[PDB]
RNA sequence: UCAGGGUUCGAUUCCGGAGAGGGAGCCUGAGAAACGGCUACCACAUCCAAGGAAGGCAGCAGGCGCGCAAAUUACCCACUCCCGACCCGGGGAGGUAGUGACGAAAAAUAACAAUACAGGACUCUUUCGAGGCCCUGUAAUUGGAAUGAGUCCACUUUAAAUCCUUUAACGAGGAUCCAUUGGAGGGCAAGUCUGGUCGCAGCAGCCGCGGUAAUUCCAGCUCCAAUAGCGUAUAUUAAAGUU
């Protein structure tokens, strides 16, 4: 309670409830759209861009690896995004200055893992799909 | 070794034994696959006692 | 233009009770999947929900009396409940055997030749069961209370009356022209 | 095979000057008869003969063993002639109508609204 | 979507409104500030003998471009209605087919005996042991039976046809007339099996696995879930009495 409960209250209640709605954390994202217009993405689930050059990204401790990214500019809104290549030795199937296809991580803004920095993966590399390269399913069109 | 090339790709699948043993076998598929289901699990009579021992065990 | 989802999925993916529940009620009744158990189970529920509405407003209002009286003529007129009990109580005293007891392929089972479930199944599909005239493909019908004395082979099949199947026919024609000569 | 046409729906629709009702047929060997055979029996069941009999519909129902349809019956042929739908008549022959169709119509329309105060040009041109 | 109270979405088949590249003006008519009418500017773009002339697909198809992202330059006025001087003409309105795993409904991928082992109620017997019944899988073959999937004459369907339903003749022995998608340390239903790799390569929404005995990696085997579907990304609701 704390609050008053009259029976001609209602302004002062809608208009109290439209304010400190902006302080959630949530709401505050979506509804100043900076969110959107900070993003290297529309807001589009997928994306597309051209390959600059293959880097390695040295993961947070305690774990110690060499995660092999991409970067990657990207059509349609030309900014620079570095995104991670999924299963083992699918570095291979990408070769530079091509087309690819990128895609958020699966945490909404937020680096997954022990990898910093890369909230992406890639999904196709020539309209064939890193997992259909991996099983062999399909090939690499040369 | 830790190293071998350990600042590349290619370390754990380019390098081990290549099976390819299969069966063949036809597995029984929709209302079939159910039944065997039913039967395996809880009717031939199943019980025995004290029994703890899942569905598989290498025991 | 009109459509709706009949089936819902359980809120829980996975919980060893219930999931023991559901292989166990397949494997009495013979059903294929685990899609044609929720089916049958949202039935159930929402009869269930209709119910819990017209027990709340005083007996003599219009809407509790012809709602509740068309109600349980149907529930009757499958046979699912008792005019010995017929109130709108004994409603919620349903449970989700009685529906699938009613099904086409129980009832062939039931009152018809069949050696298990599984087979009494197969009979429908493959056109030798009809409902009264009518050749059905449906194991899922449920069937009418009056009806249950009705269910016959077809009147042209090779159990009944009818010719003989491709499999007979095929060996009547080997003692001829499989083996007799050539 | 056996063949039963049974008579429903009996109407006497004297403003059109013809008989209307439905065709039950029953059946238990093929099910669906040719139209032409329908139509000689219900001749010789009013005594009308077949110039006047006109049927269509025929749907067989599920399982067979039935198949229903709808059948008038006219007076006489020239109000047959006169009311009965293009394609009915043309359905066993004594009507057509020549239909080129349809792309032939529209260009010549088309190459007609260049010219003017001759008609017969366009169509000569092939 | 949801117990009650709510929250989010509504370009999109009904109804109302606004607009035909952007602006302005106007003729005709009962009705228009009309654009498959006209006149001018501005922005575009075409033909030309260079003197001039002509244009507006946010109509149906189709193409380019844009992008994560979206179909046939098909048939026809038979239905439904509309327009005309009119029973008779016309209508890319509209109806029909094609492409179509958006989504929804239906439900095939083997059912039954023989032998073979296997279990347990049951009976006899002092126990031992035997008989015998109910069912189970599981091997070996089989045996008889059944059916559409397909192929396919015929009827039927309709504007003409397709499909469907209806019907000949062919059409099943498990090897083929082949079910996949994910996962098996905990959350959370399922292996401390074997080989390889040995903080390398990789896995991991989260907590964490990997440094020579890896229940988590790469494979095989086995098992589990869902099932003609399942996984992944993002928006949004419930979960949130964390508005």
């Amino acid at each position: 309670m704390g609050k008053c409960r009259g029976l001609r209250t209602a302004r002062k209640l809608r208009s109290h409830r439209r304010d400190q709605k902006w302080h959630d954390k949530q709401y505050k994202k979506a509804h100043l759209g900076t969110a959107l217009k900070a993003n290297p993405f529309g807001g589009a689930s997928h994306a597309k861009g051209i390959v600059l050059e293959k880097v390695g990204v040295e993961a947070k401790q305690p774990n110690s690896a060499i995660r092999k990214c991409v970067r990657v500019q990207l059509i349609k809104n030309g900014k620079k995004i570095t995104a991670f290549v999924p299963n083992d030795g699918c570095l291979n199937f990408i070769e530079e200055n091509d087309e690819v296809l990128v895609a958020g991580f699966g945490r909404k803004g937020h680096a997954v893992g022990d990898i910093p920095g890369v909230r992406f993966k890639v999904v196709k590399v020539a309209n064939v799909s890193l997992l259909a390269l991996y099983k062999g399913k399909k090939e690499r069109p040369r | 070794k830790v190293h071998g090339s350990l600042a590349r790709v290619g370390k754990v699948r380019g390098q081990t034994l290549k099976v390819a043993k299969q069966e063949k076998k036809k597995k029984r598929t929709g209302r079939a696959k159910r039944r065997m289901q039913y039967n395996r699990r809880f009717v031939n009579v199943v019980p025995t006692f004290g029994k703890k021992k899942g569905p598989n065990a290498n025991s | 233009w009109v459509c709706r989802k009949t089936y819902v999925t359980p809120r829980r993916p996975f919980e060893k009770s219930r999931l023991d529940q559901e292989l166990k009620l397949i494997g009495e009744y013979g059903l294929r999947n685990k899609r044609e158990v929720w089916r049958v189970k949202f039935t159930l529920a929402k009869i269930r929900k209709a119910a819990r509405e017209l027990l709340t407003l005083d007996e003599k209002d219009p809407r509790r009396l012809f709602e509740g009286n068309a109600l349980l003529r149907r529930l009757v007129r499958i046979g699912v409940l008792d005019e010995g009990k017929m109130k709108l109580d004994y409603i919620l005293g349903l449970k989700i055997e009685d529906f699938l007891e009613r099904r086409l392929q129980t009832q062939v089972f039931k009152l018809g030749l069949a050696k298990s479930i599984h087979h009494a199944r197969v009979l429908i599909r493959q056109r030798h069961i009809r409902v009264r005239k009518q050749v059905v493909n449906i194991p899922s019908f449920i069937v009418r209370l009056d009806s249950q004395k009705h269910i016959d082979f077809s009147l042209r099949s090779p159990y009944g009356g009818g010719r003989p199947g491709r499999v007979k026919r095929k060996n009547a024609k080997k003692g001829q022209g499989g083996a007799g000569a050539g | 095979d056996t063949v039963t046409i049974r008579t429903r729906k009996f109407m006497t629709n004297r403003l059109l000057q013809r008989k209307q009702m439905v065709i039950d047929v029953l059946h238990p060997g093929k099910a669906t008869v040719p139209k032409t055979e329908i139509q000689e029996k219900l001749a010789k069941m009013y005594k009308t003969t077949p110039d006047v009999i006109f049927v269509f519909g025929f749907r067989t129902h599920f399982g067979g063993g039935k198949t229903t349809g709808f059948g008038m019956i006219y007076d006489s042929l020239d109000y047959a002639k006169k009311n009965e739908p293009k394609h009915r008549l043309a359905r066993h022959g004594l009507y057509e109508k020549k239909k080129t169709s349809r792309k032939q119509r529209k260009e010549r329309k088309n190459r007609m609204k260049k010219v003017r105060g001759t008609a017969k040009a366009n169509v000569g041109a092939g």
